[PDB]
């Protein structure tokens, strides 16, 4: 379930990272290599609560020869702005939506405790900006 | 009838139902004044537009009538919708103030583009949405005619709405010089211009005074063909093009370097000079660029729209009452 900002730091240098914060926040800055996901809006939630599409499926479109290697070929990390106690996350929160959708595809995701806000205490060098 | 509470914001006096609270002057203009609020009876930050002097003229009375009818009609996630419309007036005689309520939509495509650089998925999601409501709007046999970034509202969840139907930079060539041969496809030219901006952060046809506007356009799509030229209107318009040095169509693949191939193909289909060759909203929805998002069952259409009133010519008294009628026959959404 939950990982620590430190574990991710090291885990990083050599895993798929999903950012489920608001798109403009994601574009302002995200953990290097982090991939963004639109899920909270009506259309997204809907089509998700209908199998029309699924998170893992979505992010499987950034390749050139094979669209899955490096994708489900690594553990999946997931993070939001700051959720400290992931265990308790409302069904509306983007964090909830992703986790349910990935878990629904037989995938065990790992949530970064304290989201991006935490990870920036001593990891600013592991982030993209503007 | 609810309970209103008067108050004065920036020299105009606002009289609104108890449920709307924390009115904050966001601005004004010709159209009227608008306050940002909070609707306790819904939890939504909302926008209240105070329409004053809606009947100080026939042109105005009708205009006020039109906007209201049109607004009451649209019911689509990607189109501006009326959450409420009210009047403190109790009698058609004490009537001369109209207030329109809608979700306060923060930001606009203009602000977004000038602030940050979006990912291809963002561009794709944003444009998918424009097309979705454009399909809806066209269903009701309505042309937007003034589609531009500043008319596109986007919230934090990247949801977008089209609002009230520089402007020259997105106007389509046909309706450019003023020819009576335009149609719904005229909005697709705009979406193409917009998509191009999303993809490059640069205005595609920033023309000075629309002469060059046409030059800039031609400079990209190329000077008309042999029959294509014989597919147009105007006297002047016709001559100018021939009066110009024949330019060849550019290959968008070189203009939009490093851009998603399916994108430039779509643009290739929208930024077409022959409006009869220009792709439709419905058709664009199906293009491979929207694969992950295309769901025919999730792309509604409107019901016909009675533009009949448009023809008739009436007097302030008529239009005014006709408006009170709409104001009263209003059924809130749920």
């Amino acid at each position: 379930k939950i990982i620590y900002p430190n574990d991710l730091a090291k885990k990083m240098t050599k895993p798929v990272i999903i950012d489920c914060r608001p798109f403009m926040e994601y574009n302002k800055s995200h953990i290097q290599g982090a991939v963004h996901i639109n899920c909270a809006d009506k259309i997204s939630r809907r089509r998700l609560q209908q199998g029309k599409i699924t998170v893992l499926d979505l992010i499987s479109c950034r390749e050139g020869k094979d669209s899955f290697k490096r994708i489900f070929s690594k553990e999946i990390i997931v993070y939001d702005e700051n959720t400290n106690e992931p265990s308790r996350v409302m069904p509306s929160q983007p964090l909830h939506i992703v986790l349910e959708s990935l878990k629904r595809e037989g995938k065990e995701p790992l949530v970064l405790k304290g989201g991006l806000s935490s990870f920036k205490q001593n990891h600013e060098n592991l982030c993209d900006n503007s | 009838r609810p309970t209103f509470y008067r108050q004065e914001l920036n020299k105009t006096i606002w009289e609104v139902p108890e449920r709307y609270q924390n009115l904050s002057p966001v601005g004004s203009g010709a159209y009227g004044s608008v306050c940002a609020a909070f609707d306790t009876k819904t939890g939504h930050r909302v926008a209240v537009k105070k329409l004053s002097r809606p009947f100080q003229s026939i042109i105005h009375a009708k205009r006020t009538y039109r906007e209201l009818r049109l607004l009451k009609h649209m019911k689509h996630e990607n189109v501006i919708g009326l959450l409420d419309v009210f009047t403190p007036a109790r009698s058609l005689e004490e009537f001369n103030d109209v207030y329109l309520v809608t979700h306060l939509m923060g930001a606009d495509l203009n602000n977004i583009v000038k602030c940050q650089k979006l990912t291809d998925d963002h561009v794709q999601f944003l444009i998918y949405q424009i097309l979705r409501g454009l399909k809806y709007i066209h269903s009701a046999d309505i042309i937007h005619r003034d589609l531009k970034p500043s008319n596109l509202a986007v919230n934090e969840d990247c949801e977008l709405k089209i609002l009230d139907f520089a402007t020259r930079w997105y106007r389509a060539p046909e309706i450019m010089l003023n020819w009576m041969h335009y149609n719904q496809t005229v909005d697709i030219w705009s979406v193409g211009c917009i998509m191009a901006e999303l993809l490059t952060g640069r205005t595609l046809f920033p023309g000075t005074d629309h002469i060059d506007q046409l030059k800039l356009i031609l400079r990209l799509v190329g000077t008309p063909g042999a029959e294509l030229l014989k597919k147009i209107s105007s006297e002047s318009a016709r001559n100018y093009i021939q009066s110009l040095a024949q330019m060849p169509k550019m290959n968008f693949a070189n203009v939009f370097i490093g851009a998603n191939p399916l994108a430039v193909d779509l643009l290739e289909k929208m930024l077409v000079l022959d409006s009869d060759k220009r792709i439709t909203a419905a058709q664009a929805l199906a293009h491979a660029y929207f694969a992950q998002y295309h769901d025919p069952d999730d792309e509604p259409v409107a019901d016909p729209y009675d533009q009949s009133f448009e023809s008739r010519d009436l007097l302030i008294d008529e239009w005014k009452s006709l408006t009170y009628d709409e104001v009263i026959s209003f059924v809130p959404p749920p």
